[PDB]
């Protein structure tokens, strides 16, 4: 899963 | 020294791609006392998701090899795996000492408020990726939260920090707690919310939020088979 | 005191990880133990502090361009420094582990221009940062390893030879990037590379791309000079 | 200028 990114 | 000082440093080891340094001059601004602009809170949570990322990182290419191993070879692999997850949870653990001494309690602003406890739910999630466990998931999902309760009652529904921790709270969710419907329902619900006041969003931030409204949706498509 | 065979397994798996600081150690206490390196540990130790230095050459090269354009340069300056102290400390342990070990242990003619080109890489590395007095020691230090591994190389060395190919490239970089001298270096880069291709034929299999790679960069860096 | 990649 993608969480968020910088 | 001056925070100011060690605030340039910080962008300096930024562009240096010196996270670490990055990381122990934003810890030095914060154990300061005075709370962080909007500018000192990004720098600082830049800084601390790279230098937690590389550890991550590491963990996972470390565990993958000892799983796809050869006695000796999976030994070794085993040692390095759990001297990554010793730095792993000291990092987790001073970000999440700054958070519950200085950032959390100080907050005068709702919004710093739900960015760090956002924040809090994020370093106990990367705990609880290696870990006992029950109880640092348990950390996550309160911090989550409660955090989620405050952006409802202070932020629009197109505002990129409650966006972004509705992105993480279901990742949360479908990764930690192996609920997909749960996590399905908060990304649904929340990019649902988002999109029916589009209309009104303001420029300035509309990339952000679109942008972590295309992650939403990017998530919910790979969910849901 | 350590066991060796632990020590390369766990440089293999930092280096895997994206761990150089610990795959630099790890060659490091292989090398302290005093008996002379395989060509698998020796490779692993080039590439560790290539890479640990290479990090630093990097973000000092970046924090200096910032510093070039009253508080803001004094901070850019200091960072710089600290960068450079770094920099200087890496290639120091690396200078002194050739001195103290590989340099006194190379049986044979190919460990001996492999551990010489070293030192010259290194003392070209202190170069790029250096000031002054200290500097012009410095480059000169690197002009002699050099000059006598070719020396070594010419007299032991099939030109085939992939090791001698690598120095001639780098001494070559070092008269063209730290002593602007181009016309010493294509010359250099031109005669090492037909020296090599006359003899093409004789190349083992084992070895015939590593020296056909470096031919080529031989080439490259001759049409860019 | 391309120093040697890799040793």
């Amino acid at each position: 899963s993608i969480s968020l990114p910088v | 020294m001056d925070k100011n000082e060690l605030v340039q440093k910080a962008k300096l080891a930024e562009q240096a791609e010196r996270y670490d340094d990055m990381a122990a001059c934003m810890k030095s601004v914060t154990e300061q006392g005075a709370e962080l602009s909007n500018e000192e809170r990004n720098l600082l949570s830049v800084a601390y998701k790279n230098v937690v990322g590389a550890r991550r990182s590491s963990w996972r290419v470390v565990s993958s090899i000892e799983q796809k191993t050869a006695e000796k070879k999976q030994q070794m692999a085993r040692e390095y795996r759990e001297k990554i997850e010793t730095e792993l949870r000291d990092i987790c653990n001073d970000v999440l000492s700054l958070l519950e001494k200085f950032l959390i309690p100080n907050a005068s602003q709702a919004e710093s408020k739900v960015f760090y406890l956002k924040m809090k739910g994020d370093y106990y999630r990367y705990l609880a990726e290696v870990a006992d466990k029950k109880g640092i998931v348990d950390q996550s999902q309160q911090a989550y939260q409660e955090a989620f309760e405050i952006s409802k009652k202070e932020m629009q529904p197109t505002h990129p920090i409650r966006l972004g921790l509705a992105l993480n709270f279901s990742v949360f969710y479908y990764e930690i707690l192996n609920s997909p419907e749960k996590a399905c329902s908060l990304a649904k619900t929340a990019f649902d919310e988002a999109i029916a006041e589009l209309d009104t969003l303001s420029e300035e931030s509309y990339k952000d939020s679109t942008l972590i409204m295309q992650l939403l949706r990017d998530n919910l498509t790979l969910w849901t088979s």
